């Protein structure tokens, strides 16, 4: 499936997503999700590099080659959360879920 | 977007029980429905999809889940029913109902999310 | 002492006397210096002629010709074709000014549903939708009253009306979308009679769904009425166009001659460039060298 | 001298007598009536065949005339060199 | 001492070498001296082709014609079909009727051959005659006779040695009530059978606008019968049966003007010399058409 | 002393003696067929185009033919469709198949695929063979088996990689009694479904005149199947099912003449591409030119 | 050499007789529903009369020029016929 | 100037070359119930051969006239050639 | 043409009465029918006109008479009826029945006239 | 409406009718009727200058412009008109005229 | 080709009798059937021909024997019946059953022959 | 109709005479052999091409308005009667021919 790497204020960190040609390519539609302990998934960015509505300026991202990068700017204390991503496979029944990543702030 | 979910609890292995979902705000007759499973550690996995009456179609369950789970739709009463039967221990997980962002010709990965409900299978 | 005038040049000419002869002045009859660039003609990116008129989810007032490109992506999302579609393009090539008027208000259908009835073939903004120029009518309250609308055309110009008939995939689809197992539509006007019936049969899956769409069109006289009758499977129009009285390949954007590769700016008698042009063209020739020769040789 | 008046206008004359064509656009037919497109092919290549027959060869003979008029012209100045002798 | 001949003239000619040059003898190529007037072609006043063939009430001065070569008719005739309608393959009929040689009318089917059906009350007020409602005199509008409609099963053998031309029609009712009282069967059909033609038709019932008086419409067909072959008819209502057929042996100008092999809708061309600048659209033969005014060559002396 | 050269030979005027009559008109046609570039034209004695594809009993002499270029057929053949009737949209069927490359016959549907329907009694004496009534061997006339008629719902997937040509027909009965006993359903219809075609049809029962024996008639259709597209059939009587299909791959002379040039005419073979000729203008291939004349000459070669 | 007009008049006879022959033609008009057929007929007829008028303007013109050329060439013929005795 | 025929044989070739180029075309047929298009189909086929036969015997004809015109003018091309030494 | 009429007399205002008319000199299925009123001093005045069953149509009464009068046709028995009701004193006049000449598209003016019938309204 | 003027043997008199462009015109559909005391209306001339059959030579007339004239010839000791209206329900009736013999 | 015949014998003039024919070894529904009579001295003489169900048609009897003789066909039971009535003395002859060769559009002549049966009429 | 007239090691030919209405250039004329006490047997169906399951004895030809049947190698067991029939057109059935008897001594 889709593989993701495992787990201070004022810094900036980037999370990358790695896949394969059958699961990701030059296509422009790969999602990125947000999760919180005890909460429900929340959409943060859906189309690559164009911000949705009703969400703060924290998140931005880009995609190139066979990998995509998500940039979180202005790290703060509450940012301890989990993030999931899904991609596109074709005329298949549904897309493929990717492994999560935990962000730790100290 | 005020998805409401019900059902859940403890049931002996191989038994049966039912879940239901209700919502409002958006118009139901023009919305795709889907149902997903979340498990600790691993994460998300698909459970199936329900079509819309105006477009025909039928539910296409996944391979590991095929043969036991089936889903029914009722646009008139705005409800979705979940039928579990012959459930096993590994079925213990939480579930989240959702709509799907329509694109090109398919429903794709979800857009909105519910509060969720846990279920457990144990001896 | 005086002799024939001798001059100098650096050009050659061909004739039947020989193979190639030097010439004092080689005046070229033709030219190939096409610009390669485009009553301003309507310019569309990917929408097709059928998609634009039908109001696909993906301009005023007048033009001269239509600029399009082959195999457009945003064609009719729902499979189907327009009856006499070729004839429509011929008339729509010189429509002069084009105006959109809502002849029939949406509120004119109290007993029939209008909210639902969208197709996921061509979704919009992440949600299923449909064409915005026509309304799909679906059973409202487990019943389907007969539609008997009429129009008088009080205006002083011709009108263009569009309507369609839906083909069901099988018996069950026809059973729940419409009440009558057997349906027909009747169209009445000055000089046209037309009856139809749905065609129920199994079909292959071409794109998403296994249904089909059929669309017709007609021209209404300024002082003549039109009538409609149906018992199901009817698509009713919502807008009409107050008419008064084609290019296949295009590129990025003052002459009357244009070709799918550029714009012809010269009126010289002919040229060897692409013969297929719109409007007036000088002529087409196959050779490349063609010159009449003259100059001060005196 | 100055005999160009009488050669340039002929270059102008040829372009004028080509006349005028009414605005026409080559349409395309449906595959179910393939005979018409095959029929539609006959005149379009037939017209250019005579037009290219009108071209080149019948572009040549006035060019042949052009040189014939030219070489006759240079002869036409030879004789009034001979009128005094 | 002897020099080149010098002559006199009062004409001019054009060529490439100059703009205009005097000419000793101006022999032209075109002429415009058309008469402006017309076997003898048919000369009908106002009756339309469809009206004449169907026998419109104002066509009693025609039909009795030995032979014609082409048809003379003016645009927008006032004696067209009083009842609204049209003929299927109408252009085909005009093309066939261009050359007919002689044209003889013969009653194949007598009127008495319909004892169980009524004939008197079939008239239309759209085109009345002598102040009374009437109908086409070449066809019969069969109507309910005794609140019953026996099936028609007539047949013909064509014992003659020449081709015959037949006509029949189908009537579209305005609504259900008209179909109810004129014919007993709520649903009707017609059937035509021959060697190389099968036909099945049904009436069309729908609301319509008012174009000319009544809102109904007429539909007419035609067929060609072989010399040694039979024809058959079957119907259960709304049928129009023919009374007369036209006997022919073997194989159009649109204008109007007062009364040579070349004819044009404005006059009669009395010359076949190369061409002329007059109306290119002709019938029969024409020398040629040229879009110009002066074409001259010289000779003599 | 020197003068103009004088020689001997055998619009300004009518007839002028010429030193050399290089002639630009020729009429020396062989009057026979030619040997084309490998693609020998399909030669048929009396088999019609419709008869050959449908497989008339007197057309089993050829069966298998390699690639051809054009069809040679004579007028009013005596081996046409024995059963009265014509193919719907028949003229276009001749425009296509003029160039066919290799015409391979494939049995898409086996005969055993119809266990619930009869096949033996489908013979008509219109065109008998070997002294016995027979029928077209490229199609099967399904008839009532056990005074019942199960609905036919066959389908094909076209697993191959080439286009296919299919044929099927609908039968018209002479009267009600013929329809009553041959098929159980008094009213029948056929349904054809594919990607880009919908079809609905019904029998036309009406009295008719005798023409060539039986007063009924046949109607046939055809279609082209895409390499990766399926086809479906539905019927409830009066159906004719195919047994063979032709594996076409990609992209007409009417006369009769006894058997190397690219120019051919219905009376002979034109061995020269020489530009001007006055033989029959109606020609296939590249006709040089046609003219209504008999003499045309330009003279040169000597005097100089 | 006298009476050379018979030799220019027969050329007029040829130019008026070489037009060949046509058969009975009509101006059949189709109905409005197939306007593409009317357009095709318009294209063929306009192309025909265009090529015919171009050919006519060409032929009258250069046989006029050739008539002038024949005339003055005849004058030169008489000139050399006068000269040859000198 | 000896052997000037090479230069006039190419003129004989000059007509056998070019002369357009025709793609494979076969005269098709139609049915009786659409005779109008056959009347159309007859229209260009005789129209084409009419100009073709108006091309033939005419454009072939002044090249034939040119052939003799070139031939006779060739004779005077040596008639002045003997003069230059006289 | 020897048409025969019937009825007539004196009635109180606001009452009801009937007339009828028959004829035998011609066939009745092809005759346009109309009904006219003659008043002293003024003269004729239109009352209405009836169509033929083959051509459909309906009884279009005059504006001053609309809403109170109606005419019925019976071609089977060759009879035409008139229904007068809610009549007043101004209705006192003689009435003549007639067929009409047919021109262009519709009938204009009477052809054959009866001898009439006097109708009076008084207290 | 259509207006008419108000009321010796061997003379000849003419009766004229005056209408309007909306009621009269170039159309030929104008009638004329004859009335006698105690008798039914009779048709004298229905189509203008097309005297019917079974009538005497007494009645003749013509029409010009906005008016039409009817001529009576050979008076002895022993009258309404209608005009065309168009597609309207029926023609317009006009006032009568009484002839006096003395 | 094993044609089985039956019937025959002696009956009074004007009487009736029935005989049948059976066969096997070929498709009975694909074969034309007929019946021929042999008389001493003269020999063969035509009696009629029977159509086939798939081609409709009807039994056309010979002119001398028209009006009394009729044939019936039953392909299901593989049997053909002959009905005779109003017999006379000249009917005394033998009958031979036969199938007919197929050519062009006619079965004018026989191919196979049976063993036949003699029948006489006498007082 | 069709009329025909009434030693070992020899060879004899039987001719058939008819009329243009019954015979001609057509090739739909038969020939039959009948033995005393036996059923008719087909000997030749087509003019000059021999059936199957039968010996070399019989051959024939057709020309003009008459046909001839050749019986080669006569033996004692050839005592039989031969019948023939011909085509007539679209008429119901062909015309039967007069039989001919053969006596061998």
């Amino acid at each position: 499936a889709l593989t993701q790497p495992a787990s201070s204020p004022g810094q900036s960190i980037t999370i990358s997503c790695t896949g394969t040609s059958s699961d990701v390519g030059s296509y422009n539609l790969v999602f990125w999700y947000q999760q919180h302990p005890g909460k429900a998934p929340k959409l943060i960015i859906y189309e690559v590099s164009k911000r949705p509505s009703g969400v703060s300026y924290r998140f931005s991202g880009s995609k190139s080659g066979n990998t995509a990068s998500l940039k979180i700017s202005g790290l703060q204390a509450e940012d301890e959360a989990e993030y999931y991503c899904c991609s596109y496979v074709g005329s298949d029944t549904w897309g493929v879920f990717g492994g999560g990543t935990k962000l730790t702030v100290l | 977007v005020q998805l409401v979910e019900s059902g859940g609890g403890l049931v002996k292995p191989g038994g049966s029980l039912r879940l239901s979902c209700e919502a409002s705000g958006f118009i139901f007759s023009n919305a795709w429905m889907s149902w997903v499973r979340q498990a600790p550690g691993k994460g998300l996995e698909w459970v199936g999809r329900i079509k819309i009456q105006t477009d025909g179609g039928t539910a296409d369950y996944a391979a590991p889940v095929k043969g036991r789970f089936t889903i029914s739709r009722d646009d008139s009463k705005n409800t979705l029913y979940l039928q579990m039967n012959s459930l096993r221990t590994e079925d213990t997980a939480v579930y989240y109902c959702t709509t799907l962002y329509c694109a090109i010709t398919t429903c794709f990965s979800p857009r909105y999310w519910g509060q969720g409900t846990p279920v457990t299978v144990s001896s | 002492c005086i002799g024939y005038h001798a001059n100098n040049s650096t050009e050659q000419v061909d004739t039947i006397m020989e193979k190639n002869v030097t010439v004092t002045h080689a005046q070229d009859i033709l030219e190939k210096t096409h610009n390669g660039k485009l009553v301003k003609p309507l310019i569309l990116k990917d929408c097709s002629v059928a998609g634009w008129l039908l109001g696909n989810p993906m301009r005023v007032p007048e033009w001269s010709y239509i600029v399009e490109r082959a195999n457009p992506a945003n064609d009719l999302c729902f499979p189907g074709s327009l009856n006499d579609y070729e004839e429509l393009k011929h008339m729509l090539s010189r429509i002069n000014h084009f105006e959109k008027i809502q002849i029939i208000p949406k509120s004119s259908w109290p007993n029939h549903e209008t909210s639902l009835g969208v197709s996921a073939a061509c979704p919009y903004q992440g949600a299923p939708s449909f064409f915005r120029n026509v309304v799909w009518l679906i059973k409202k309250n487990d019943a389907y009253p007969t539609i008997k609308i009429s129009y008088n055309n009080t205006n002083r110009e011709d009108l263009l009306i569009l309507w369609g008939i839906h083909h069901s995939n099988n018996a069950e689809e026809q059973t729940n979308l419409y009440k009558n197992p057997i349906t027909y539509i009747s169209v009445g006007t000055s000089t046209l009679n037309q009856r139809l019936a749905p065609k129920i049969a199994t079909r292959s899956q071409v794109n998403g769904q296994r249904g089909r769409m059929d669309f017709f069109w007609t021209i209404l006289k300024p002082d003549d009425a039109i009538h409609f009758e149906s018992n199901g499977n009817f698509i009713a129009p919502e807008y009409a166009y107050k008419i008064v009285k084609i290019m296949k390949s295009g590129v990025e954007y003052n002459t009357k001659c244009q070709t799918p590769v550029g714009a012809i700016n010269s009126s010289m008698p002919f040229h060897n460039i692409h013969p297929l042009t719109i409007g007036e063209c000088p002529k087409y020739v196959k050779s490349n060298k063609l010159v009449l020769a003259t100059g001060l040789r005196n | 001298q100055k005999a160009i008046d009488g050669v340039t206008n002929k270059v102008n004359s040829i372009i004028d007598k080509m006349n005028t064509q009414f605005e026409a656009v080559g349409r395309e037919f449906n595959n179910l009536e393939r005979r018409i497109e095959n029929l539609n092919k006959k005149m379009e290549d037939g017209f250019l065949d005579v037009w290219t027959y009108n071209a080149e060869l019948l572009v040549l003979m006035e060019n042949e005339r052009t040189l014939d008029f030219h070489d006759s012209n240079v002869k036409n100045l030879y004789d009034k060199v001979r009128l005094q002798l």
